């Protein structure tokens, strides 16, 4: 068991599991945290930056997919780099042929169908990454969770990487508040940034070390650094 | 025996990790970044005395504006040093201006990924990931000096200062120590030729290790043998000092 | 096509099929390079395992890459013919392209790209062979010597050897090579390359051949007579002491 | 989908063997029994129908087939590989010669080409050995009558006679006993017969028993008239009652 | 010791495992089914089991069209027997377009066996577990049946059976044929011939039969066919006035 | 997939060697030995057929000798259908010399040219080897009468005379010590036959268990002629010898 | 079109070629050498095609000096001109052929005999003891016709070369700008470098 | 014989002061002798304060604008949002035009 | 001996595909679906289970349209669904430019089954992690369809698979027989929405929601469409009062 079957994509389990695509799975586990969420104006991401060093910068984890698209990753970041260019592409083929905005929600299901693609064919390998997908469309704030199984929900607010489990308890109970944070960017961001925290253990949100994306009904996706984020600290 | 793009229980893909591993026995560069300039030192690390040792090039020109060191599999720096130039000489050619330095080690550590048997999505070409690492510095209008880590997973972290290869770990804690934002490119200098001599197995000279550097003006110049030489008799009479 | 990964990194961090390969060029045939001040000597050695060859057409183991570039080896013979073949080639488009002949180093770092991507293409395992490149740039009497090997890693040598004992013939040269004054003369060049096969060869005027390159194209083959004095001259100065 | 064997199936074992190709020679050892005898005027090829049931018609399934007007071929082994080879030697013998000479290949050259096909599926990559021996007896203007055996390594040789499959051992002994140089064609028929009986168990009659001859050409199995240089099919199958006429008198 | 019983290479004792195997795979359907010739016609039997009530009894068919004239009946699983189906259509249907003339159903049978001797010889394809039964009633040869099987061989037959108990119906009809001392069934209504076939399958397998518990195939001149249930139950009714 | 099955044809053993190289050359020491021995004025190409029957066409039979060009032939040592595809590719490639030159190919080029075709299953592709070994026996105008060997690796080498195939240790030792520079074909042709007949694994070295060759000037003419020795020929010279 | 003549002589062949190049109403260069060698003893001369010319001829000899390298041997003045023949015999059904005519002046060292092959872009080969592409030699052959001998010495040569230049400097309406002689003999290939006013 | 080009009028003017510049054009659209649109625009805010006009052949100057404008989201995405500089954008519309050299876009093109 | 079930395309000793065996377990792994055949139509209903508060309810769609008369459900891998889905609109779209006409069910159905048997041909690949239950009505009525892994499929009265496959199994079972008959579209919704609720106590411990689709001649003129509003409530209290 799980030795003999581990070796390749195209293995099935005596139990039906698919166990590389469950280690692609681990790699987001080990990935730093970030947080997504929204209401009905805006949705938000929030994402907690690794560095190597005290000498190194804080790998950037939010990626803009176009103007009203974008998200945030944890795990392998080569791997975001090809699935976010991807979705680059997507919104610009709808834009230029059909002069049309992406729905978030078919985003999401391309990002499943090009993911499921290399879970089933030999000699290829899962992403090893999970993406939070934010959008504001046609159908208001949207916030999606992409993991690399091909599985994509549609969720109100969520987390992955490690210790992810207590923002997401904390968003579970926050639900009926922050849904209702409708017209105010900035305190959406506070809900974003108090479930963020709630995944902290070794240490404190400084002013590089945090990441914030936000998107929705008069704001174009835009990513916030450095002093652009000491306000919420 | 086992695909090559495979990943381990823990998530990690077992021929990068394995490349890691490779880096490690590298001999040893360092990189360092200033408001006036960045410096790439590294080991030469003959393997004999028959050997001529300024024919060891494992610090390359990439653009004027962009320098490059290297440990590791040596030999595998070359199609990566080949892909760099001809992406900031194209660059170039389509833009009428400089590369970005970030944007230049992107697409170098767009090559690390492209390994495997016939994968998904498209196709690449290459057995294996590269068994080295890179240090690649420069200089833009927009973020100034610039120093990067290109790692075979594809993975650039900036620096301040960094080292790779085989005395890196020691290599890096000293530099923790030593760094502060306002050195001049003159300790800096010091300070590689300082913790290139505490790592290395044999006694530091102007033969068996190597300085370079890049500024604004002047661009990416590799320093002779002469240069060097007067740097490593200031730095004895220094650390004699106190 | 068939495109198996065959050259790939093992936990420790090394390539085993480079690493094999290195091991097949152990096993290859002695072979060495010393640069004079004016000349570069090529020496290598022949088996005695099998005799009653016949030495006229059979391949011998230094090979022109140009009227200016010789190349020798150790490892696989069959291996070494599409190394010289596609290094003669590149010769060609060379002083075609750019109108005037290789450099050594261009050459030497032509061969060293060749064998690195056999060392991470699929479907083809790593080359048995290192070479020595040796000859003088166009316009020019500095001498050049250069050493390959199956990463593909390169590099010049005032005096090197490769293949089987050649541990002991390096010994014999870093020992006896001097670089604030090297070699003056051919003759003399001859002797130290010769003195150091003998370290290795054990009797055999048939079993080392050298080639002696010098600048402009010059470049010829002694003959067993020509070696076998300088064999014979040698051996006289050990005995007096 | 994608043939992704593109390496050899067949390797060399540490002794030197090419294990594929010896166990490929072990199935034609438990084939039913073939042989063919060389004569003066003529070559007769001949094999037992073994039928996989009273209910099958063993009439539908030829174990001796015609490749050229002049050459026919049987075997020993499995017959599903042999009717695909039978299928590419007509096709090839067409392809590489008939189309480029305008007249049919000699014997020793189909024979060529079958064997490179043959040698082809012991070192390509993604396929097996064929498990089959061939006999292949023929008539040409240049060479005359021949008989060649084909193995699965794609080696081949030429015979005065010789037999394949069961019990190919003691039928050799057998045909070194009768054969000699004179031997007209109703002899060797009736060697072939004598050698084929002692490999039957069950009943041996015209039904039973498989049998062709190349020998003289045969105009009224032509199918037209009016050009003197065509004469007709060297390659006759004996039918069922010529064969039990030379049993009775056996 | 292990990989040659994985893919389709040599054995030591040169036997091919996963053929043998594939053999195997055509009897997990526990069906049986034969053929017989007549005199101008051919039939072919096949038991129909629906197990399950949730199932449309009308889907569940072991037994296809493959052009006007040709109708082939596969022992082993469904997945395996439609791909066998529509290749041979595809083929039947090529064979028409550039030829001039109707695939008969040997030449059919044929190129089956030979696609099926393939998947035998070449290691990425894998045999399929079917054993397909070919009838027509060819305009050159009359009443025919046809049988291939994993291991690509073929041949034809007076008369045939397949399945589980494929050795009770076969000795069944070899009794007959012994008896009537000729190669086929002696009446010139194709109905009898299907009541011969029917009454034949009941004796060996020793089993009674419904008009939901059969399929039946037909061939004659210039068209294949299939009985519905009540055609089915008009030709049990005829047997029963008279046992 | 696919990788499971893969006995991997291309790769190097810890200690340097190309397992399938090795195992070839193993497998074409059971075979039956050639020998190939320059003269002065001609060469000699003799071999031995292992395993004869009395039923075996002699006459029609070509197992070990083969036709390359008018002033070029092989003897063969290992699988006969694989020498039989090098053959013709070798064939195929001296007629594109001539095609393209109007000379006919020197020896060393068509013999590197096929050395190289084996070199290639050696280093990519993932197939088995040739297990062939060769004996080239030409002339042409640049070196005269010359005499070349190819194993499975790729690897040629140039030779006055040489043996393949099984006991090739034993009847080089015996080469080596009856073999002289100024030899006539006469007395090749006797060396050759009688280091076979030491060597044999046979009881008795007889006509129908040989072919024999020499490709000689021609004694009358002034250019080169490619014999292939007939049953009763080889008989005739068996005698001759003394070996009736 | 460029003047392009060739003589065998008993000891040599003489190759003579324009040293103008024209491109619509200006004369760009009056000192073009339009030739290659090939190999030591073999010389080859052409005209045709603005571009294709050179390219030709340089891929001719890039061709040859790499034969030369790996069998360390002079191919003889025949083997050249036939794989020439070939080459040229290729492009004249490929998409855009090689628009070349060229002579090849050879000295076989086996044979000790000279030899010269005059080839059209067509690939059709011939061995003359004279030779000439284009215009030039509807003046030449005639005149060749009257006054060559098979046994003339190199001198003898030179002077008949003189003869057919300045037969082509009264008739000719082009200026070609006179002619750069050169001599293949045993001893290899040099030019004459005082044709100009011998 | 289908002529894949055609001619939709109209006329364009770029004029450049000390610290700014202009790019005007008619709003006009023709085809012959017949007015196709009085309201057309045909110069364009392509965004990084660059302004573009590729007048002709309509259906290639909408392409190449479509193009060009494109090419600046993408060197915002793949180079850190760094502002297109003019002449960098005239450089990048240079390999634009060039591509079709041999199938032209037929405009003159002005930024 | 053994390793039999580590390559897709490998026969067992015993004539089985390990493979697609342990595709089913990925299958039975999975949420419940089913689809009942009524006497115009079909229908078709899910659980999907509501892992959190955070979920958005009736977002998330599972059942999916191909053209514009096909109704499709899965339980397993949905991503596996998703993919087949997709080469079924490719393949339905196929149909429809060449021949005009919209796919007819069992032509459809067998669209889906030679390329679900596909995966099953090869060690490149592995088998299709789900059992799809799918149907419409076309120009001779309607059509339910269950296929499994393996290719095999057949045409239902009622279809169910996934967790509670038993539970549901046994409902529809009980349908059959005391409607011979035929049921309609209005109440085959209904039941629908019952037998998902009691299959759901496989399932209790965690909530869910209902998602039904339907395609009726009379009800939706013949084209796939959702249940939603006053009709989805009026087949949940249906279920809920059945439940109690």
């Amino acid at each position: 068991f799980r030795n003999n079957y581990d070796g390749d994509t195209v293995t099935f389990s005596p139990t039906g599991r698919l166990f590389q695509v469950e280690y692609a799975l681990e790699a987001i586990k080990q990935g730093s945290v970030t947080v997504g969420l929204r209401s009905n104006t805006h949705a938000v991401l929030v994402a907690l930056k690794r560095n190597a060093d005290e000498l190194s910068s804080y790998q950037k984890k939010i990626i803009k997919c176009d103007e009203h698209m974008g998200l945030s990753l944890a795990g392998l970041a080569p791997d975001a780099r090809v699935l976010s260019n991807y979705l680059r592409q997507q919104c610009n083929y709808s834009s230029l042929v059909f002069n049309r905005k992406l729905a978030v929600e078919r985003a999401g299901h391309l990002l499943c169908d090009k993911a499921q693609k290399n879970t089933q064919s030999y000699g290829g390998r899962p992403y090893g990454v999970g993406l939070l997908i934010i959008g504001y469309d046609k159908s208001g704030a949207h916030l999606l969770e992409f993991q690399p199984s091909g599985n994509v929900t549609e969720l109100y607010g969520t987390a992955i990487g490690a210790r992810s489990q207590g923002a997401k308890t904390y968003l579970e109970r926050t639900l009926d508040t922050f849904i209702k944070i409708d017209g105010n960017p900035d305190e959406l961001i506070k809900a974003g940034v108090e479930a963020i925290s709630q995944s902290l253990r070794d240490e404190s949100l400084t002013v590089d070390n945090l990441s914030i994306a936000i998107v929705g009904k008069d704001t174009p996706f835009t990513i916030y650094d450095g002093e652009a984020v000491a306000k919420y600290i | 025996d086992r695909g090559v793009s495979t990943f381990s229980p823990e998530g990690r893909l077992f021929q990068v990790e394995y490349s890691l591993e490779a880096i490690k026995l590298g001999s040893t560069a360092i990189g360092i970044a200033t408001k006036e300039g960045v410096v790439l030192g590294v080991e030469k690390r003959a393997t004999s005395p028959l050997l001529e040792s300024d024919s060891i090039e494992k610090i390359v020109e990439i653009d004027r504006h962009i320098g490059c060191a290297m440990s590791g599999l040596t030999a595998d720096a070359r199609s990566m040093i080949e892909h760099a130039r001809t992406a900031a000489v194209t660059h170039n050619l389509y833009y009428d201006e400089d590369i970005n330095v970030e944007s230049l080690t992107q697409s170098v550590c767009d090559l690390a990924l492209r390994f495997g048997e016939g994968a998904s999505g498209e196709e690449r070409l290459m057995s294996r990931p590269f068994g080295v690492a890179l240090l690649i510095a420069g200089h833009d209008a927009d973020d100034g000096y610039q120093l990067f880590h290109a790692e075979p997973s594809g993975t650039f972290y900036r620096y301040n200062a960094k080292a790779i290869g085989s005395g890196s770990e020691g290599a890096q804690a000293e530099l923790l120590n030593e760094w502060h934002s306002s050195l001049t490119l003159k300790e800096a200098e010091l300070l590689v030729l300082k913790i290139l001599k505490q790592v290395m197995e044999e006694k530091l000279d102007e033969n068996n290790a190597q300085l370079s550097c890049i500024t604004k003006q002047d661009g990416f110049k590799i320093y002779d043998n002469e240069k060097t030489a007067e740097l490593i008799k200031e730095l004895k009479e220094k650390e004699a000092a106190e | 096509g068939y495109d198996r990964a065959l050259s790939i990194f093992s936990p420790d961090g090394h390539i085993f099929q480079v690493e094999y390969a290195l091991e097949a060029v152990k096993r290859g045939t002695c072979a060495v390079g010393v640069k004079g001040k004016n000349c570069v000597v090529l020496g290598c050695e022949r088996r005695s395992t099998l005799k009653l060859q016949d030495t006229r057409i059979t391949p011998s183991k230094v090979s022109k890459i140009d009227s200016h570039v010789v190349l020798s080896f150790s490892g696989l013979n069959a291996d070494s013919r599409i190394l010289i073949e596609k290094a003669r080639v590149e010769a060609q488009s060379h002083r075609l392209t750019l109108e005037d002949p290789v450099t050594v180093e261009y050459l030497t770092r032509y061969v060293a790209g060749v064998q690195q991507r056999y060392t991470q293409s699929g479907g083809v395992r790593p080359f048995g062979v290192s070479t020595l490149i040796a000859g003088f740039d166009p316009r020019d009497d500095e001498p050049k010597l250069y050493q390959t090997e199956p990463s593909g890693i390169y590099s010049s040598w005032s005096a090197q050897t490769i293949g089987r004992n050649s541990k002991t013939v390096r010994e014999f040269l870093e020992k006896n090579y001097d670089r604030k004054e090297p070699p003056a003369t051919v003759e003399e060049c001859v002797k130290l390359t010769v003195r150091s096969l003998l370290e290795v060869v054990q009797t055999g005027a048939k079993n080392i051949e050298i080639t002696v390159v010098k600048p402009d194209s010059d470049i010829v083959a002694l003959s067993s007579e020509e070696i076998n004095q300088y064999v014979t001259q040698i051996e006289q100065e050990k005995q007096e002491q | 989908m994608t043939d992704r064997y593109s390496f050899s199936l067949t390797t060399f074992s540490p002794s030197g063997k090419l294990g594929q190709i010896d166990y490929a020679l072990t199935a034609v050892k438990q084939g039913v029994t073939s042989l063919g005898i060389k004569a003066t005027n003529g070559v007769v090829i001949a094999t037992e129908k073994k039928s996989s049931s009273p209910l099958a018609m063993s009439e539908t399934l030829s174990k001796v087939s015609l490749l050229t007007p002049d050459i026919g071929a049987v075997y020993s082994g499995m017959g599903p590989d042999y009717r695909v080879l039978v299928d590419k030697s007509r096709k090839v013998a067409h392809t590489s010669y008939k189309r480029i000479y305008g007249e049919y290949p000699p014997t020793k050259l189909l024979v060529s080409e079958v064997a490179k096909i043959m040698q082809e599926a012991t070192q390509s990559g993604g396929v097996r050995p064929f498990g089959v021996s061939l006999l292949i007896a023929g008539h040409d203007e240049f060479n005359g009558f021949s008989l060649y055996q084909v193995d699965p390594s794609g080696s081949y040789f030429p015979w005065k006679a010789t037999a394949i499959g069961k019990g190919s051992v003691a039928a050799k002994t057998f045909l070194e006993k009768r054969w000699n140089d004179e031997l007209e064609l109703e002899d060797a028929i009736h060697i072939a017969l004598l050698t084929l009986k002692e490999s039957v168990e069950g009943e041996f009659n015209g039904d039973t028993i498989e049998l062709a001859i190349i020998g003289d050409e045969n105009p009224d199995l032509l199918g037209y008239t009016g050009i003197p240089t065509d004469k007709g099919p060297r390659f006759r199958k004996l039918t069922s009652q010529e064969i039990n006429d030379r049993l009775e008198a056996l | 010791a292990g990989y040659d019983r994985h893919i389709t290479i040599f054995s030591p004792e040169g036997r091919l495992y996963q053929v043998e195997y594939a053999f195997k795979a055509t009897n997990q359907t526990n069906i049986n089914s034969l053929a017989v010739r007549g005199k101008d016609c051919t039939v072919v039997i096949s038991q129909k089991k629906v197990p399950d009530k949730l199932l449309d009894p009308t889907t569940v068919s072991y037994i296809f069209c493959i052009s006007r004239t040709i109708g082939m009946v596969v022992n082993g699983p469904i997945p395996d027997a439609r791909n066998a189906a529509l290749r041979a259509k595809a083929e039947a249907a090529e064979f028409r377009y550039k030829y001039g003339y109707d695939m008969p159903c040997d030449v059919l049978a044929k190129r089956m066996a030979n696609l099926s001797q393939i998947y035998t010889q070449r290691a990425y394809m894998r045999p399929l577990g079917v054993i397909l039964t070919f009838v027509s009633v060819d305009e050159e040869l009359g009443p025919s049946i046809y049988k291939t099987d994993p291991a690509g061989y073929y041949v034809g037959y007076k008369a045939t059976a397949t399945g589980p108990k494929q050795q009770e119906i076969t000795t069944n009809l070899e009794n007959h044929f012994k008896k009537s001392k000729i190669d086929h069934i002696n009446e010139e209504s194709w109905e009898k011939v299907v009541e011969f076939a029917i009454t034949h399958m009941i004796d060996a397998l020793g089993t009674e039969f419904s008009k939901n518990d059969l399929e039946v195939g037909v061939a004659t001149k210039d068209k294949f066919f299939t009985l519905s249930a009540e055609n089915i139950e008009e030709r049990l009714v005829a047997i029963a006035e008279q046992d | 997939g696919s990788r499971r099955y893969d006995s991997r044809t291309t790769i190097f053993s810890p200690e340097g060697r190309l397992y399938q190289v090795e195992y070839a050359l193993e497998s074409i020491s059971h075979a039956g030995t050639a020998i190939g021995i320059m003269a002065s004025d001609g060469i000699v190409l003799a071999a031995e057929r292992k395993v004869t029957s009395t039923l075996l066409e002699q006459d029609t039979s070509t197992e070990k000798l083969y036709k390359l060009n008018d002033k070029i032939a092989v003897a063969v040592a290992g699988l006969t259908a694989d020498a039989e595809i090098l053959i013709n590719t070798a064939r195929i490639h001296a007629q594109n010399y001539l095609k393209t030159y109007n000379e006919d190919i020197p020896v060393e080029i068509l013999v590197r040219r096929l050395s190289d075709i084996k070199q290639g299953y050696t280093q990519h592709g993932g197939l088995r080897p040739f297990g062939v070994s060769f004996i080239y026996a030409g002339y042409d105008d640049r070196y005269g009468y010359q005499l070349y060997t190819s194993n499975p690796s790729g690897n040629y080498t140039g030779w006055k005379a040489i043996s393949v195939g099984a006991n090739t240790s034993a009847a080089q030792t015996l080469l080596q010590m009856d073999y002289k520079d100024d030899m006539k074909v006469d007395d090749a042709i006797e060396l050759a036959l009688k280091t076979l007949s030491k060597t044999t694994d046979s009881s008795a070295l007889t006509y129908d268990r040989l072919e024999f060759a020499t490709i000689r000037k021609g004694a009358n003419d002034g250019e080169v002629y490619q014999k292939i020795f007939k049953p009763q020929e080889i008989k005739d010279i068996l005698v001759k010898t003394g070996i009736t | 079109m460029d003047i392009i003549l060739g003589i065998r002589v008993q000891d040599s062949v003489i190759l003579a070629s324009s040293k103008a190049v024209t491109r619509g109403i200006s004369v760009l260069k009056d000192s073009d050498d339009k030739t290659r060698q090939l190999s030591p003893h073999t010389l080859m001369s052409f005209a045709g095609e603005a571009g294709d010319t050179v390219q030709f001829a340089e891929y001719i000899q890039a061709n040859i000096q790499l034969y030369s390298i790996r069998e360390d041997y002079e191919l003889s003045p025949q083997a050249v001109s036939s794989f020439v023949r070939q080459e040229l015999a290729k492009s004249i059904r490929s998409r855009r052929p090689y628009q070349v005519n060229v002579l090849i002046g050879g000295y076989d060292k086996k044979k000790n005999k000279p030899e010269l092959y005059q080839i059209d872009y067509l690939g059709t080969k011939v061995e003359l003891p004279y030779g000439a592409h284009g215009y030039s030699g509807f003046y030449t052959f005639s005149l060749l016709d009257h006054h060559y001998r098979p046994d003339m010495t190199t001198e003898e040569g030179l002077d008949l070369l003189k003869l057919c230049v300045q037969e082509l400097e009264k008739r000719m309406p082009m200026d070609f700008k006179g002619v750069i002689v050169k001599i293949v003999d045993k001893d290899g290939i040099r030019q004459v470098d005082d044709f100009q006013a011998q | 014989q289908f002529n894949p080009y055609g001619d939709n009028g109209g006329t364009i003017l770029g004029i450049a002061g000390e610290d700014f510049a202009v790019l005007a054009g008619d709003t006009r659209n023709i085809t012959d002798y017949s007015i196709n649109s009085r309201y057309e625009p045909k110069v364009f805010d392509c965004g990084d304060n660059i302004v573009m006009s590729a007048n002709g052949f309509a259906a290639d100057g909408d392409a190449l604008v479509k193009r060009f404008k494109n090419s600046v989201k993408w060197y915002h995405f793949d180079h850190n949002d760094k502002k297109l500089s003019i002449n960098s954008a005239a450089r990048n519309i240079q390999h634009l035009l060039y591509g079709k050299r041999f199938f032209p876009y037929y405009v003159h093109t002005i930024i | 001996g053994t390793g039999y079930d580590l390559s897709n395309s490998v026969f067992s000793p015993d004539g089985r595909n390990f493979q697609v065996e342990y595709a089913v377990k990925a299958v039975e792994n999975g949420t419940t679906s089913i689809g009942i055949k009524c006497n115009d139509g079909v229908v078709f209903a899910v659980e999907k289970l509501i892992t959190s508060k955070l979920l958005v309810p009736q977002k998330n769609v599972k059942i999916q349209v191909v053209d514009r008369h096909i109704g499709c459900v899965y339980s397993g891998l949905i991503p596996d669904g998703r993919h087949l889905v997709n080469r079924g609109r490719e393949e339905a779209a196929s149909f429809k430019k060449l021949y005009k006409t919209p796919i007819p069910i069992p032509a459809f159905a067998d669209r889906l089954g030679q390329y679900v048997q596909a995966h099953t041909l090869y060690n490149s690949v592995r088998p299709f992690g789900v059992s799809t239950i799918f149907g419409g009505v076309d120009k001779n009525g309607a059509h339910l369809y269950m296929l499994e892994p393996s290719g095999s499929y057949w045409g239902y009265k009622g279809a169910a698979t996934g967790k509670g496959r038993q539970s549901a199994k046994a409902e529809l079972e009980k349908l059959v027989d005391h409607h011979p008959e035929g049921l309609s579209a209005r109440e085959a919704v209904k039941q629908a929405a019952k037998i998902i609720y009691l299959a759901h106590e496989d399932n209790k411990e965690k909530d869910f929601e209902l998602e039904i689709s339907w395609c009726s001649l009379s009800e939706t003129n013949g084209l796939h469409k959702f249940v939603k509003g006053d009709l989805l409530q009026e087949a949940i209290d249906f279920a809920q009062k059945e439940i109690n």
